[PDB]
Parts: structure tokens; sequence; C-alpha cells
């Protein structure tokens, strides 16, 4: 099971990560994934 | 196939989308298939934030001609011909790679990279939902996602090890 997550934070962090995540646009670990 | 040229400067407006779009980008070179499916829900989602401003219509009109161009390079592909086939491969893409950070997840080895499998396998969990499929189950699992995803972001920036 998951605790009780608040909806107004859990998108504050999220997006956050979006952006970190967007700034890079070539890692090689999605390619790692990707094809496997 | 080729590659269409870059969409002009994206407003604050969609940066829901902005990350959907970037994701489409990359897998336009691994896989057009996601790619298309992935413009799919950004033009969806962009008539469904807003629809006005000059500036929101023109790059709608933008958008929807890139997705037209798309689907004529392909020609037929049985993934864009046949939703059949084109869900269910977009079904074991997201189980694949779930199931590999799920895999890292108990192996007892944590990293960035894992966090961004979370994150991305919600973005594609996404893509799915656009077929107008999406059972309980899915929607259990992107609730995983997003919370082990923030979880271990929020707990590295505390500076803790993830459990």
């Amino acid at each position: 099971g998951t605790p009780e997550l608040d909806e107004d934070d859990l998108e504050a962090e999220l997006d956050a990560l979006g952006d970190e995540l967007l700034a890079d646009e070539d890692s090689s670990y999605l390619d790692e994934a990707a094809s496997a | 196939m080729a590659a269409l040229a870059p969409l002009p400067p994206l407003p604050a407006q969609f940066k829901s989308i902005q990350h959907h779009l970037r994701t489409a980008q990359e897998h336009d070179k691994r896989d057009p298939v996601v790619a298309y499916y992935c413009r799919l829900y950004a033009m969806q989602t962009g008539m469904k934030i807003d629809s006005k401003t000059p500036e929101c219509r023109k790059f709608l009109s933008k958008l929807m001609d890139q997705l037209e161009a798309l689907k004529k390079q392909l020609g037929d592909n049985e993934a864009i011909t046949q939703e059949i086939v084109g869900c269910a491969h977009l079904e074991n893409y997201a189980l694949k790679m779930f199931l590999y950070a799920d895999n890292e997840d108990r192996a007892g080895r944590f990293h960035k990279n894992m966090i961004k499998s979370f994150y991305t396998a919600s973005l594609l969990i996404d893509v799915i939902t656009v077929f107008g499929e999406l059972t309980d189950e899915n929607v259990k699992h992107r609730k995983y996602a997003r919370w082990k995803a923030t979880y271990i972001h929020n707990c590295l920036k505390n500076g803790e090890t993830p459990q």
C-alpha cells in the first residue's frame, strides 16, 4: 500500500523534477533501458 | 522517414506538455511510433488547456501540421494503421521500463537514472490513455510511479539513502 500523498506538494516536487531532467535531453541511461 | 523542423519557443502555458514534446523528440529517432502518439497527446492536451490567444492558436496549427506530415511519412505502419498493435506495443514498452526500475529497486540500487525511468514511465502511461482505455490497474501504477519518483527525489535532497 501507499501513504496519503498531498496533491499540492506532490505536484510541486514533480514539476521540479521534470525541469531538472528536462535540462538533460541526451542521457546514455535512457538508451540503456530503451534498447536494453 | 525524415526529421521535421523544431517548434517555435514554447510559452509557459504549455510547461506541462513541454516535457512530453521533448520526450517525443528523442523517441522520434529511436522510434517514431511512440513519438507519433506522443505528439497526439500534446495536441489533445494543448486544446484542452486553452484554444485562444494568437500564440496558442498558431502553436496548435503548427503542431497539427507536424502530426499530419508525420502520419504521411510512415504511410501505413501497423503501429499507426492498426491501433491494436500500436497500443499493445506501448503497453509492453511501459512495462519493460517500469520492471527495469523495479528490478533495480529491490536489488538495492538507487540512482538518478532510475528516477528518470519511473518518471518517464509515467509519461508513457499518459500516452496510453489517449487511446481511451486505461484500467484502474494502470492508474495504481501511475500513482506509485509518481510517488516513487518524488519520494526518492525528495529523499535525495534531504540527504537520505532510499529504501
